[PDB]
RNA sequence: AGUAGCUGGUUCACAUCGAAGUUUCCCUCAGGAUAGCUGGUGCUUGAAAAAGUAUUGUGCGGUAAAGCUUUAAAUGUGCAACUUGCCAAAGCAAGGUAUUAAGGCACCAAGUGGGCCUUCUUCGGUAAGCGGAGCAGGCGAUGCGGAAUGAACCGCUUAGGGAUAUGUGGCGUCAAAACUUAUGGGCUCACGAACAAUGGAUGACGCUCAAGCCCAAUUAGUGCCCAUUAUUCCUUUGGUAAGGGCGAGAAAGUGUAGCCCUUCCGAUGUAGAUGUGGCGUGGAGGUAAGGACGAAGCUGAUGGCGUGAGCCUCAGAUGGACCAGCCUCUAGUGCAGAUCU
RNA sequence: CCAAAACCAGCCUCUACUGAGCAAGAACGAGGUCAUGGUUUUGGCGGAAAUGGGGUGCCCCCACCCGUCUUGAAACACGGACCAAG
């Protein structure tokens, strides 16, 4: 259960098509944003770190780990139910169907397959 | 063999607390009576009777950290004051005095009932052990803190912060000081004094009832 | 209500000393809030008019003084206060109330309209209770007469607040609020 | 909500890990940090403290400065007891002002080729903190020693020159550039 | 606009009433051993080896006896730190400390309330 | 403009620091100088003596 | 590519701390240097030389008041807790056998060096939202809650959240709360509710046995509402903090997806400093791997992960051939703003 | 998965003196609560359901254009049409 779902957007992303959602904190003694009214957008800080025991665990449950061949399953093998194999984006679709039937015999987990 | 050894001790503290208690009970009793009877005398013998000075404050800042001057914020930190409901108990020194005097517009105070001593030990009650805040919990963690035959139970430390004690230094100095709630029903008005229909400064007995909806 | 003001005896005495050896105490009836006021408007005629101060006396005694009973009476208080516009006005106004407290702090409330006048401006300087006839007053030279009869006129009966209601049917009360 | 006041004023700087990239400092601080924690001895609180310190403020020491600090140690020690090993956390070096040494037992981090010879030359052993934990688990009757620093050619610009009380080096590589004239120098000596 | 070395001293050393006059020989009697405390209490009469102002009343410990100087080692707060000054002082202007003279009395010698049945009473009403 | 506004909160920042103890740079020099001429006699002695006591208490040590 | 003490711009995140507008000096006054303030690094050891505070003892003072230029406050302020000279001489001298709180020291370095307001005290000025100082606090650099509104007023100062309770301020509507409470007192008929000209301002309405004023109150002679505050709970982060431990895990560990667990305290922040098994870019030494079963690039109600910079996956009914990971090296390396090109 | 109830713990709320009063102390009883901990129980839902995210709208509420030098910027102060590459 998160702290904050939405993003932290930079200010006035909104109007500026070129600026990209992504965050930069603030500048400018003027900001509204750094300044901390309180109608504002808010900043990143260490207060919304996600609890640390839930943390990087994905809803499966799982922890993501990235997985490229057949071999990386076995890095798998004795922590299947903590880690989850995702298969690279550019695995082929060839690869994948070797790490697929065998990430099911391995009880291993996969986030794509 | 120290496995069990430390039943020895679990049991011949709270021994020792029973003892302890059972005579600050009747150290109470007994001392409350006697300055019934005196005052009682005295009616009869148609003659006023002086009751003694109190010997502990129970001081309380009740304004916040913000624009305070170098003298009572200095003040303020000796007297371990230093958010807005603390609370510790301070000894009526003429020193003390004079330092209560120099930031009673921060603070109220007054002479606690031993109620509310209790209620602020047992609830309240934290003691400092390596730095650390530590919630009163058992007599144990009391004796660890004040290596001292003397004070072992938690009834030890409101006898000391209470009768004035021997060791009151040692007592209220070993426990953090008192962090309060706001007084529940609120308060009057933290800028006048009491007798001006405020807050700050000497409310006499009556400490005990503002101090007993923050405690 | 009842009376705003509680009726302390306050006595105290400077403190003894070899300058002082056997010190005269003080009674002093005070009409305080509280106890821990009364203690201070009798810290304060103690260095007002004996030079002795608060932290070199004592108080023998805070406790309050029991009523005289509560058959409606008749009192006489005498009211010394200050202000800019006025710097002391002595002032025996007379007042009808049921005890020394009440007609007290009723002389207050009615010092401090007719006054904008503080607690701490004003200081009582006795409240007889008065017989009948001593009331040069006439307001309350009214409310002698063993034989009066009033009208409560054009009262504002306002429900008991169980009963209140925001809107009620005209001519009824049943309610709707 | 806290008077805070002179609270951060009290937060003190210390290493509490080696900014050393030496693997071997680092299994020698695996030990002592260990040792010092599962010991109640103060010997390996100082061995792993110092350890963790910069090369700076781990200056060598001369043998010729254990050997006079050694035997001014021992030469008290009643009969029949063996005198302190010389632990030093830093270097130990060669000292040509001092030719014929004692048997020392120095313990060090490293040893000067010079050093390691003369120590044995006199039969004394050269040997590591690895063996010190094996030998003395415990600083028993080790002999923990520092080399100076305050002859070091750094602290000797401390401070400014042209200040009256000083006699801090001015920087320059012109020994003759800021040469003076007696008269218009800065008072030597002034009280504190 | 002007500090001189004796600005505003139109008060400072200025003599009491009717106490003007030349220190006496209860002073010139006095000897200063040095680590003693001392008040430099400036004395106009004597002008050779006036302190400064600021040391004026300020209290320190003789560091230095010459035949007709006591030195005296006074902190000054200059900014940060109590720089610690070496006024040199004519014996005149120093009056030799008490400030211990109750701490040397204390290693010299190491070495509630009730009924008042008072009677007199006056009511203190107005 | 010369206002001092700040100046005492700027100097309690890191206090103000305490004059050094009287035990530290206790210097004479410029103390007069007669008597401090004695006390180098004095106090060469002291080292003398000092010396020529640890070489009485190295020697009753040997034994 | 003249020079510019001037103007304008100077690109990722997060965490840790965080100013100054004052001193001296300068053909200095829009700038330096200097010191202070600040950061970093330590060092040193742990009631060391702790203290913007009292008490007690001992000095200092000449302002207010007084007084007719003299007595004298309060607030302050200091302080304290054998050998070798002198003497006439061996005796003197000198050196030797209350509360609270981790103290001190060093190094390097930045920013700053237009301040402003207010409190109280003043000085100058006829007066000012005026010039100048002293004190302290603030704003600057800081929100939040409140005063309708306000840089500095009031309260409170600030990690992400919940309960509780408050502070200043309120409780007729707006607006949470007296569904217009009092089983309180007076006063009031026309206005009334801290710091001459566009029509229009107790904030608006409206209120008048008040919804005004003074006073007191809290269910009544038998309270409630609202904070980034307090307390408590959860989580995070920091601690150069305190401990314990060493079906899957149990790493001797600064720092990671932190070896694990426990407890405690902190958290704002401009200039600035620093940290970061912090992010990200082009290239290189390595390693490991991927790709015509589709690399990069690009598109994306593709979700997922991370406080965040960002990464990852999905889908392209995109593309057509290169290339991500990891450690080390490197730099022409990160852009809404330069009247930028 | 959504619910609801329970239990335990926690937590919270709700005599004495005095001359009828207080400056006054607990007790019994009951309630509340998981955005407290541990104990399940019981039902509801189950090509879909369900939780989460995303999108669009609304509602109530909050919310002065940013960068800038400046004591002070929302300023009737300067720079600012868009985007890409730099
Ligand atoms: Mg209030
Ligand atoms: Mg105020
Ligand atoms: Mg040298
Ligand atoms: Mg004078
Ligand atoms: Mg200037
Ligand atoms: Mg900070
Ligand atoms: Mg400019
Ligand atoms: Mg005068
Ligand atoms: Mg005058
Ligand atoms: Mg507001
Ligand atoms: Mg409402
Ligand atoms: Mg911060
Ligand atoms: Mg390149
Ligand atoms: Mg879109
Ligand atoms: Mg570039
Ligand atoms: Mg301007």
């Amino acid at each position: 259960v998160k702290k904050r779902t939405k993003r932290f957007t930079r200010h006035k992303c909104e109007l500026f098509p070129q600026l990209s959602s992504s965050w930069r904190k603030p500048r400018g003694e003027d900001s509204p944003v750094r300044r901390r009214y309180k109608g504002q957008k808010a900043m990143p800080n260490k207060g919304y770190g996600s609890d640390r025991k839930t943390k990087y665990i994905t809803p499966s449950g799982f922890k993501n780990f990235p997985i490229h061949n057949v071999q990386d399953l076995y890095m798998l093998l004795m922590q299947n139910r903590k880690y989850a194999g995702v298969i690279s984006h550019t695995v082929g679709a060839k690869s994948r169907k070797a790490i697929v039937r065998k990430a099911h015999e391995l009880d291993v987990r996969l986030i794509n397959g | 063999k120290a496995i069990a050894a430390n039943k020895a001790a679990r049991v011949a503290l709270k021994k020792a607390a029973y003892a302890r208690g059972l005579r600050y009970s009747r150290e109470y009793r007994s001392a409350e009576k006697k300055l019934v009877h005196l005052r009682r005398q005295a009616k009869s013998c148609g003659n006023y009777y002086l009751e003694a000075k109190p010997k502990v404050a129970v001081v309380t800042r009740i304004r916040g950290i913000a624009k305070v001057a170098p003298k009572q914020r200095k003040i303020l930190q000796l007297l371990r004051l230093r958010q807005i409901f603390n609370t510790v108990f301070v000894r009526l020194n003429k020193p003390m005095e004079n330092m209560l005097r120099a930031v009673e517009p921060y603070i109220a105070y007054g002479y606690p009932s031993l109620r509310t001593v209790r209620m602020m030990v047992y609830k309240r009650g934290h003691l400092k052990i390596n730095g650390q805040r530590v919630k009163i919990v058992n007599n144990q963690m009391i004796e660890s803190k004040y290596n001292n035959e003397n004070i072992v139970c938690a009834e030890d430390i409101v006898n000391q912060i209470y009768t004035g004690g021997k060791h009151f230094r040692e007592v209220t100095n070993g426990l953090w000081p008192f962090k309060l709630s706001p007084p529940a029903g609120g308060m009057r008005q933290k800028r006048r004094h009491f007798v001006e229909g405020g807050d700050y400064g000497n409310r006499d007995a009556l400490i005990n009832r503002f101090l007993a909806r923050m405690i | 209500v009842k009376p705003h003001l509680r009726h302390y005896c306050v006595v105290g005495r400077e403190t003894p000393s070899e300058k002082n050896p056997a010190p005269t105490v003080y009674k002093f009836e005070v009409f305080a809030p509280n106890f821990v006021v009364a203690k201070s408007r009798f810290w304060r005629m103690m260095r007002e008019k004996n030079k002795v101060k608060s932290t070199h006396g004592d108080v023998l005694s805070c406790k309050v003084v029991k009523d005289r009973k509560l058959a409606a009476r008749n009192y006489s208080v005498d009211i010394a206060y200050y202000s800019q516009r006025c710097g002391y006005t002595h002032m025996v106004k007379e007042f009808r109330d049921v005890s020394k407290a009440g007609a007290v702090s009723q002389a207050y409330h009615d010092l401090a309209s007719r006054h904008r006048a503080r607690y701490h401006n004003i200081e009582v300087l006795g409240v007889k209770s008065i017989p009948n006839h001593q009331v040069k007053r006439l307001s309350i030279s009214e409310y002698h007469a063993s034989n009066l009869s009033f009208p409560l006129l054009h009262r504002r009966v306002k429900a008991p607040r169980k009963d209140r209601v925001v809107f009620v049917k005209k001519n009824t009360k049943r309610a709707v609020v | 909500g806290v008077d805070l006041t002179g609270v951060q004023k009290k937060k003190r700087v210390v290493r509490h890990h080696t900014y050393s990239t030496n693997p071997y400092i680092k299994l020698l601080i695996k030990l002592y940090k260990f040792l010092a924690q599962r010991t109640n001895s103060a010997f390996n609180k100082l061995v792993h403290q110092r350890l963790l310190k910069s090369r700076s403020n781990r200056a060598p020491i001369s043998l010729s400065r254990i050997a006079v600090c050694m035997k001014r140690k021992s030469v008290w020690l009643e009969k029949g007891k063996k005198a302190p090993i010389a632990v030093i956390v830093g270097d130990v070096l060669d000292d040509v002002r001092m030719a014929r040494i004692p048997a020392l037992r120095v313990c060090a981090l490293r040893f000067s080729k010079s050093a390691r010879e003369r120590i044995t030359g006199a039969g004394g052993e050269c040997l590591t903190f690895d063996q010190l934990a094996m030998v003395a688990p415990t600083g028993k009757n080790t002999f923990l020693l520092r080399g100076r620093k305050s002859g070091r050619e750094s602290v000797k610009h401390f401070g400014a020159a042209g200040v009256p009380g000083s006699h801090a080096k001015p920087f320059t590589s012109n020994r003759g550039k800021e040469r003076q004239r007696s008269s218009a120098r800065r008072r030597a000596f002034r009280h504190k | 606009h002007s500090h001189g070395y004796k600005c505003g001293t139109r008060h400072l050393f200025a003599k009491k009433f009717r106490k003007h006059g030349v220190p006496s020989v209860s002073t010139i009697l006095t000897n200063f051993k040095v680590g003693d405390y001392v008040d430099v209490v400036a004395d106009s009469a004597v002008r050779a080896g006036m302190p400064h102002k600021y040391y004026h009343g300020r209290t320190g410990i003789v560091w230095n006896v010459t035949p007709r100087g006591v030195g005296v080692i006074v902190n000054k707060p200059v900014r940060n730190r109590t720089v610690r000054k070496r006024i040199c002082v004519r014996f005149e202007h120093v009056r030799k400390s008490r400030c211990q003279e109750a701490f040397k009395q204390k290693q010299k010698d190491f070495l509630n309330g009730g009924i008042v049945r008072a009677k007199r009473v006056e009511v203190l009403a107005r | 403009n010369h206002t001092n506004h700040n100046q005492s909160r700027k100097n309690h920042r890191n206090g103000i620091k305490r004059a050094l103890p009287m035990y530290l740079h206790n210097s004479k020099r410029g103390s007069w100088l007669p008597a401090l001429i004695n006390a180098r006699r004095v106090r060469k002695n002291n080292q003398k003596a000092a010396v020529k006591a640890r070489r009485e208490r190295l020697a009753a040590h040997k034994a």
